[PDB]
């Protein structure tokens, strides 16, 4: 799994990968794993589907129950509380590495990171998953703050190509949603256009020289071919 | 008298006398020649025929030892076949330790010190047998030969046996710098032609092989219709 969440001027996108597999399987190559809280918070979710699909049923239930009893939409800050909360309360029986992101009037994007152990901590973007290791050295090469909408959205596209072209528990489509004051938008981008690959790469075009023929020679040159 | 019975002992002038009479096995065998282009490396050998009635390819003197190399024996052939067995070792040992074709010198100072060693110990007799070795690795064209002592040397011609006086004159007057693989088979079997003896040796037949460019650096017989 890659998931990603990186804020921007006036607001958040949300990014991942759809593949689930039990190791070298792939049970389902078109999963989901950005969910909805509420109008303009979304999850993305890490670990066992099994636990994140119940916890964040479980969010989205007390967050419609506040909106009605206030008669207000509610804020990220408290979204990622009583997220942290269920994380936390259930540690040791439970693998689950989530990231809340949204839109608010009051604070504006916001991002909050929820890994395995239950903290919470508010950041500028957060990475989560297997494919998040890949990813640390992308951003602190490539990333800036304030790029606008259309930026982040090219920008979180590419990066989440590249974790998946080399991680073998990530792979599929990419799905985005970015969240601001207007209507939520949603993406979904297919293999066959990803923005970046190995198998397209041309320096990756030429075969590695292991198998050369047998010759008078040390020189390497070439891989066999044909039969003597 | 008694200084001549065993490899071990020298003599009081300073010479091992079983080394020198396992090299008059190899003065009173038949003759061998080779020459060094700028190609490439020919061989030619006589066979001396023991009956009318072999197979064609009995009792060869010549035999490839790796993709670009290969031995001839002049003197006791099963002799010769001992070394060819080592030789054969040596040049696989390069290949699958060092990753590398055996260098011409190389195997030619590995076939050397092993022909010396039986010239050390009581219980052992010398080879009576001489290698010619030609090569064509990283090194270029070369060719050596090693006698019964473990001396060896390289060459742009030579020969051995019972032929080799008369036939070193005749080697004595080729251009080496200029001559090719097609016109070095046809000069090198008219000399072993011409010393064969008819009155000693009433039946024999030439082998001959090279390597070069036009073969791609493979070692190999010539194709018999090139005599």
């Amino acid at each position: 799994t890659t998931i990603m969440a990186v804020a921007f001027k006036g607001g958040v996108v949300l990014a991942a990968d759809s593949r689930t597999s039990t190791g070298t399987y792939v049970v389902n190559r078109a999963s989901n794993k950005l969910t909805k809280l509420a109008e303009k918070i979304y999850c993305c979710r890490s670990g066992s589907a099994a636990d994140t699909q119940a916890l964040a049923e479980q969010t989205a239930n007390y967050l419609e129950s506040y909106e009605i009893d206030t008669s207000k939409p509610v804020n990220v800050t408290t979204a990622a509380n009583i997220f942290k909360k269920l994380c936390y309360m259930n540690k040791w029986n439970i693998s689950a590495g989530i990231i809340v992101a949204g839109y608010d009037p009051l604070n504006g994007g916001s991002v909050y990171s929820i890994p395995s152990g239950g903290s919470c901590v508010k950041l500028d973007y957060a990475l989560g998953g297997s494919g998040s290791i890949f990813l640390y050295s992308f951003f602190d090469a490539n990333y800036k703050t304030g790029m606008s909408k259309e930026e982040c959205v090219c920008f979180c596209q590419r990066a989440v190509a590249h974790a998946y072209s080399r991680d073998g528990s990530s792979g599929g489509l990419i799905r985005t949603i970015a969240l601001h004051q207007g209507e939520p938008e949603d993406m979904t981008i297919p293999w066959t256009k990803t923005p970046y690959c190995m198998e397209k790469d041309p320096k990756y075009r030429d075969l590695a020289v292991q198998n050369p023929p047998f010759s008078s020679s040390a020189k390497i040159t070439v891989n066999q071919s044909r039969s003597e | 008298t008694e200084h001549d019975q065993s490899t071990d002992i020298f003599s009081a002038d300073g010479r091992v006398f079983q080394v020198e009479y396992a090299c008059k096995a190899v003065d009173n065998g038949s003759t061998a020649v080779a020459a060094c282009c700028t190609d490439g490396v020919v061989v030619a050998v006589e066979k001396i025929l023991t009956s009318r009635m072999l197979e064609e390819g009995s009792n060869d003197r010549i035999h490839a030892v790796d993709r670009q190399a290969g031995v001839c024996i002049c003197g006791m052939l099963p002799d010769g076949r001992a070394v060819v067995s080592r030789a054969r070792a040596e040049a696989e040992n390069s290949r699958d330790v060092f990753a590398t074709p055996i260098p011409g010198s190389v195997l030619a100072s590995r076939i050397g010190e092993f022909m010396h060693v039986y010239t050390t110990h009581y219980a052992y007799r010398p080879f009576g047998c001489s290698v010619i070795i030609a090569s064509y690795a990283d090194d270029g064209p070369q060719l050596f030969v090693s006698d019964p002592s473990g001396t060896v040397a390289g060459y742009y011609g030579i020969a051995l046996g019972k032929g080799k006086t008369v036939a070193k004159t005749e080697l004595e007057k080729l251009n080496f710098k200029s001559i090719t693989c097609d016109e070095a088979v046809v000069k090198l079997t008219k000399i072993l032609h011409d010393v064969h003896d008819k009155s000693k040796d009433k039946l024999y037949e030439l082998e001959v092989a090279w390597v070069c460019n036009k073969s791609n650096c493979v070692f190999q017989h010539v194709p018999n219709d090139m005599i």
